[PDB]
């Protein structure tokens, strides 16, 4: 909801309200980064001429935004940590443990391991920073969190993903919503006959 | 569980365990409801001198289970202990079921009376006879004729008018019952033949 | 003196308002007797507790002396039992029955209500012996009179009777009364009365922890589906609690979430607290992660904060931290009766962690799982995964070489059909809705 | 009446002739008046005392003689007689230990509802003190959480009343449980795998394993048989339930 | 960017190319119908008429 | 058969004049005017000299039915 | 209308603060305790040498 | 007169059911008349 | 009196329920 | 999900509408 009503680059004042137009943009970049990973975001925000101009104004902000767009994790994680540090210095710090970096890398890891089947932990580690153990524990923590649809073959140190087909994943979504709405109609069956 | 005291091969131990079942029947239900197997063992153990009252508490077990008809059958097989007490609500329930059974059996055995009748149980006929006899002798003939007509006996109206004819308008009362209420001639013939023989 | 007089006059006016509420109740029963309608009776019983929180001994004696224009046993019982205050300046025109109204005998329904209203008033006054005597008179009168509409009254009357006897600790003695009225209800097909008596009986077995007898009776006693919503909720919760004690886990979670949904959302604060604690403990034992949105309950913050830490301990797999918090704030868990389960979760935390990590990993090392969940033993890790697979909670298998575990497979014949097979009861719900409509489309 | 309360049962009662004396005890003293009311009558209180004493003696005799019908009958009599809790009488001593043995063997009969409901009847009897009665609780706790061999070593001692045969009967339930657990979805079972790690180093248990259940021994290895199949599905019970739905909303 | 239909199996050093069947949009359309025909109605209506 | 079977029912059901209007709540209003005609005639037959007070009320709408 | 006080109604005796006083929706993972990620990545960079 | 009462209750159940069955028949009949018109 | 009165009334009403229900199809 | 449930929901809507109407009629008739 934030992004959908906040990409509008029509400011009531040239530099006011949110302390600047540059601060306005940084909020836009953060919100969009939380929003989505890489659909035709090239045609949604990257195509934005004012967007490209303000990223020219802020090189580091342009750096991580292009790093996410290019899916180059070696610079992405360092820049993502810089982003989290910057958000710490900001009063809009509400997702202190949920959606600073963990959600963005959940999107990034999903983007990475999708179109992959069995990418080795040792090589995905160096392609995504350093510390093979650090990536291994991060993957284990996020799989426990629920996202990163994959499993880890520890005896061989492999990342065997389980991406459902379009039919399979969507069928899973329908049975989930069927569960929620059976709960709903059972509640409504409670509402009746009383 | 007290079921072990009945599971012992000592007849005196069995009898001791099964005295107070008819007294704890009101308070304890779950323990007696689950003990159907034990009372079946006691019922099968007919060499023990308490077969009849074991069948009585077997009917009490089926009172707990909710099978009033099966409890009726068990107290039926006990025989003389079906009518231990004539004034209770469970007694009223079982006699009402037995009257319904007697009514159905009498109707079908009168619709097909040329032999091959379903065996009229001596034990069932005995308790039935006792129950409507006392319901006739309670000296409330505004309802004695009504329960008699519900019982559906061929000779019961004749018995009612041959006994103490309290409220002698009962003759006209049963007259209008057979004139308007009872009209299905196939089983009406019993009331009709009594009605013609008296009037 | 002006302020005190104004306050006394105002409270007397509210006392007269409550008397008019009781007078409205009397007119409701006059209409109910005229129309043979127990539904508007149910409305009267629904509206009584709303005004029940503010009554006065003097206004009760006013209603007693007014309604009992003709001398009756109810007035003779209330004269010594009801202790009205001293002389009061406020009096009302007590002449509701004149001529034929006074000549006609008292209605059994209003007699049961005055008796039930006295016993609620005695308990509000925190009296026991007089309350039990009025309640005994109520059940005696209801037993003697055999009208059909009285047993619907008798349901809630026996309900509150045994609730009083629970405070009296006669909750053991009242069992004979409960069973005797159960037999009468069985004779008269009084499903609501049956529902009340089993609920009282189950609470009796709860207070004595007589769970083996409770489960043996529940497994054989059929409960009415069309019973009252509150009685249904209490019965279902008690059934859920005893199944939880019985380790009937999937049935427990189904019953407890059904009971929570069946309870009124605006009321039943104590019932709500109990069901939150029940769902937290049972689902944590299951490993079914507790519902996070339930933590926003405004009435359960302090009780669920240690429960939140218990959830965190269950996910993590640590022992010492939650053992400390149990030693700190475990007394309320003992009062709720889940402390034996609490320790069971404390030692089944490893089982829950094994399930979650098995869902996480494809081929996890037995050494790795032992290190993760603080086993420090390859053999104990092998035993745990052996015990998980034999329980069938997870699909993790054992290969004594290194601990292999199979992965999933693409969708088969029945994997697309098990939702429709388990969900096509939609039309069964539709047909019972339609049948209820057929029952509930009376034209006049 | 009140004859030889424990005259020969305290020191040693190994003979079978004492069964007749016990039967005479049941006829005369156990059947004096009743065991139900226990309102007053301290004489009946002592009658309950002797009833519990002969029940524990019968329990010890039955567990030593290995007679399931007699032992179960004594267990049920013990439960029904103890159904009357009188707090003024001296509790414990006979209570916690016997209840632990009874519950432990009941779990060997695979009953958990009675175990937990008795635990709820005993709030602090099981957790605060009385290792006599928490020993079965600890054994079940370990046997549910993570242990097979650790359970065996834990079973090696009984603090309740010695009588280390409930551990053997639980050992018989866990050999059955282990056999089921290895008849589960396991991939392979070596002969040394079944013989060494778990238990039963080449006893008659080994012949029982090799002859009773499937998974025929290959080369020093038992292997899983045909249990998972592609199952080309005739799909007939989906048709029946579809017809059940059809008839369900073909009317009303 | 969904311009290709495959999965990169690095463990085998290959990429498994799969022909994705797109006729399964009935699935997503059905879910959208479930969402916008149930959520917008059941909660609103039966929270407005809480008492019945 | 429809008009016949909705008119020759009062011969049997005149023993229950209170049930004459009950068994025709659909016949007197049915889309078949002959069925409505039979229902009307059935109540008329089964109530010969009875002030039913209910058959009259249900037959009042049929006194002005559009079909002749 | 009654509050069903018969069931044990142990109201929460803190009455001090609402931890999630705003509309924030928490997750089971969101409440884990760590030194966020920036410090962890710095330690990762240090152990690799840069 | 108690089996009397039970038969009356079964009578009441039949009547209550037959209410909407009669009404449903009448309104569907009206619908068929409307479409014929 | 009322016994067979309600018996006959039940028989007739239970019948007419099923018969008028026969038109739902 | 979308024929049996939909029939159940619409039938439920009809019943709860009828129940509301019947309850209001019973309470406000007199």
């Amino acid at each position: 909801q934030a992004a959908e009503l906040f990409l509008d680059t029509v400011s009531t004042f040239t530099s006011y309200e949110l302390m600047d137009y540059k601060t306005f943009v940084t909020y836009t970049v953060y919100v969009s980064m939380i929003a989505l990973e890489r659909p035709d975001l090239r045609e949604k925000v990257i195509k934005g001429a004012e967007i490209l101009e303000v990223l020219h104004s802020l090189p580091a902000v342009r750096q991580y935004l292009f790093s996410l767009y290019e899916c180059r994790y070696s610079v992405f994680f360092q820049s993502l940590a810089v982003v989290e540090q910057e958000m710490k210095k900001d009063w809009l710090f509400a997702p202190h443990y949920r959606y600073y970096v963990r959600e963005m890398r959940i999107h990034a890891y999903s983007q990475l391991l999708e179109s992959y089947r069995s990418l080795t932990l040792g090589y995905m580690a160096e392609a995504f920073g350093v510390g093979v153990e650090f990536i291994d524990q991060e993957l284990s923590r996020f799989i426990a969190a629920g996202r990163l649809h994959c499993k880890i073959d520890k005896v061989n140190e492999i990342v065997e993903t389980n991406r459902p087909d379009s039919k399979n994943w969507q069928y899973q979504e329908t049975i989930k919503k069927g569960d929620l709405l059976l709960n709903r109609v059972q509640k409504l069956s409670r509402v009746i006959n009383m | 569980g007290i079921i072990s005291l009945l599971d012992e091969d000592e007849p005196q131990l069995k009898e001791f365990a099964l005295h107070k079942l008819n007294a704890v029947v009101n308070d304890f239900w779950a323990e007696i409801s689950e003990s159907v197997d034990k009372i079946e063992v006691l019922y099968e153990d007919e060499g023990f001198r308490s077969r009849q009252f074991a069948a009585l508490v077997a009917s009490k077990v089926f009172y707990h289970l909710g099978a009033f008809e099966e409890s009726l059958n068990y107290a039926l097989g006990a025989g003389d202990l079906f009518n231990v007490n004539d004034n209770s609500e469970y007694v009223e329930t079982i006699i009402a079921k037995c009257i319904d059974h007697y009514t159905k059996q009498c109707v079908e055995n009168a619709d097909l009376p040329e032999g091959e009748k379903k065996p009229i149980d001596q034990r069932l006929e005995g308790i039935v006879n006792k129950m409507f006899q006392r319901c006739l002798d309670d000296h409330k003939y505004k309802q004695a004729i009504g329960i008699a007509l519900e019982t559906r006996r061929l000779d019961v109206f004749e018995k009612t008018i041959l006994e103490s004819n309290d409220v002698p308008g009962m003759l006209a009362y049963s007259l209008k019952l057979c004139m308007s209420l009872m009209q299905n001639k196939q089983f009406r013939n019993k009331v009709l033949r009594v009605l013609v023989k008296i009037y | 003196k002006t302020a005190a007089a104004a306050a006394e006059h105002s409270q007397r006016e509210l006392d007269t308002v409550t008397l008019e509420d009781i007078k409205e109740h009397v007119k409701q029963l006059e209409k109910a007797v005229s129309g043979k309608e127990p539904r508007f009776v149910l409305r009267a019983l629904r509206m009584l507790p709303s005004t029940s929180r503010r009554l006065n001994h003097y206004v009760l004696y006013k209603a007693v002396q007014g309604f009992f224009t003709s001398n009756n046993a109810t007035r003779d019982f209330l004269l010594p039992f009801l202790e009205e205050p001293m002389d009061t300046e406020a009096d009302l025109q007590f002449r509701p029955r004149t001529g034929k109204a006074a000549s006609t005998p008292l209605l059994p329904e209003v007699e049961a209500y005055l008796q039930l209203l006295v016993v609620i008033f005695m308990m509000n006054s925190k009296r026991y012996k007089e309350a039990q005597k009025i309640s005994d008179d109520l059940m005696q009168k209801i037993s003697t009179q055999n009208r059909r509409a009285l047993d619907l009254v008798a349901a809630k009357c026996y309900y509150y009777h045994a609730r009083v006897y629970e405070f009296l600790d006669k909750l053991d003695v009242v069992r004979s009364f409960l069973h005797a009225r159960l037999r009468t209800a069985t004779l008269r097909h009084d499903a609501d009365g049956q529902a009340t008596l089993l609920n009282l009986l189950l609470r009796n077995y709860l207070h004595y922890s007589l769970y083996d007898q409770a489960e043996k009776l529940v497994s054989k006693s059929v409960f009415p589906e069309q019973a009252n919503n509150n009685e249904w909720a209490r019965y279902l919760y008690y059934t859920g609690r005893i199944k939880a004690i019985q380790l009937e886990y999937s049935e427990a979670r189904r019953t407890m979430t059904n009971a929570l949904r069946k309870a009124p959302q605006h009321t039943a604060v104590g019932f709500k607290q109990t069901v939150h604690k029940l769902l937290i403990v049972v689902e944590l034992l299951l490993g079914e992660i507790p519902d996070r949105l339930q933590f926003r309950q405004p009435s359960l913050k302090r009780s669920l904060m240690p429960y939140f830490l218990l959830t965190q301990a269950v996910r993590t797999g640590n022992l010492a931290k939650f053992n400390q918090v149990l030693d700190q704030f475990g007394e309320k868990f003992q009062a709720d009766g889940t402390y034996t389960l609490i320790i069971r979760l404390r030692h089944n935390v490893i089982k829950t962690g094994v399930r979650m990590i098995s869902l996480s990993y494809s081929r996890i090392s037995l050494a790795d799982i032992a290190q993760k969940l603080q086993l420090d033993s390859p053999e104990d890790a092998e035993f745990i995964v052996a015990k998980a697979i034999r329980d069938g909670v997870i699909e993790a298998s054992i290969n004594h070489e290194k601990g292999y575990v199979q992965s999933k497979e693409m969708i088969d014949i029945y994997s697309t059909r098990e939702p429709q097979l388990a969900f096509h009861q939609r039309i069964s719900f539709c047909l019972d809705i339609h049948n209820m409509s057929v029952k509930a489309m009376r034209f006049p | 009446m009140y004859e030889q309360l424990k005259g020969e049962w305290n020191r040693k009662s190994p003979n079978l002739s004492k069964c007749g004396e016990e039967l005479g005890r049941l006829k005369l003293v156990l059947l004096e008046l009743n065991f139900l009311p226990t309102t007053g009558t301290k004489l009946t209180k002592q009658q309950l005392i002797l009833a519990r004493d002969i029940l524990e003696i019968g329990a010890q005799w039955s567990i030593l003689r290995k007679d399931i019908p007699s032992f179960e009958r004594y267990m049920a009599q013990l439960k029904c007689y103890y159904f009357d809790y009188k707090e003024q009488l001296p509790e414990s001593a006979y209570m916690h230990q016997l209840l632990g043995l009874n519950l432990l063997f009941l779990l060997s009969q695979n009953r958990v509802a009675e175990f937990h409901t008795e635990l709820e009847r005993l709030p602090a009897k099981d957790i605060q003190t009385n290792v006599y009665i928490k020993h079965p609780v600890s054994l079940e706790q370990y046997l549910m959480e993570g242990s097979y061999n650790k359970v065996f070593l834990a079973k090696g001692n009984i603090p309740a009343e010695s009588y280390t045969f409930f551990i053997d009967i639980l050992l018989d339930t866990i050999r059955d449980e282990i056999a089921g657990c290895i008849e589960k979805a396991y991939e392979k079972i070596l002969f040394t795998e079944a013989t060494r790690i778990l238990f039963f180093n080449t006893p008659k248990k080994m012949t029982d394993y090799a002859k009773k259940r499937g998974w025929v021994l290959g080369p020093n290895n038992y292997y899983s048989f045909a249990s998972q199949q592609q199952k080309p599905e005739d799909t007939t019970i989906p048709s029946t339930e579809l017809a059940k739905q059809v008839i369900e909303y073909a009317r009303q | 960017d969904k311009k290709f239909h495959g999965i990169l199996d690095q463990g085998e050093g290959v990429l498994i190319i799969f022909d994705e069947p797109p006729v399964d949009k009935t699935y997503e359309a059905a879910l959208e119908t479930i969402q916008n025909m149930s959520k917008v109605v059941d909660s609103l209506y039966n929270k407005a008429k809480k008492l019945t | 058969v429809r008009r016949a079977a909705v008119e020759s029912l009062g011969f049997i059901l005149f023993r229950t004049p209170e049930q004459c209007p009950s068994v025709v709540s659909l016949l007197s209003e049915s889309y078949n005017p002959h069925v409505r005609y039979g229902a009307a005639m059935a109540l008329g037959i089964c109530c010969a000299g009875t002030g039913n007070k209910e058959a009259i009320n249900l037959l009042e709408p049929m006194t002005n039915d559009p079909v002749n | 209308d009654d509050e069903f006080e018969e069931f044990p109604a142990e109201d929460w005796a803190g009455l001090d603060e609402d931890e999630d006083a705003h509309v924030w929706e928490d997750n089971w993972d969101d409440d884990n305790v760590e030194d966020d990620f920036s410090n962890q990545l710095r330690a990762e960079l240090e152990k690799h040498g840069y | 007169q108690y089996y009397l009462s039970k038969i009356e209750e079964l009578q009441l159940i039949v009547n209550d059911k037959s209410q909407n069955l009669r009404r449903l028949q009448a309104q569907r009949n009206e619908l068929n008349a409307k479409v014929r018109l | 009196k009322l016994q067979q009165e309600l018996e006959f009334l039940e028989v007739q009403e239970e019948y007419i329920k099923d018969e008028q229900k026969n038109l739902k199809k | 999900y979308l024929a049996s449930l939909i029939r159940s929901v619409v039938a439920l809507h009809n019943l709860i509408n009828n129940k509301i109407a019947n309850r209001d009629a019973e309470k406000k008739e007199g």
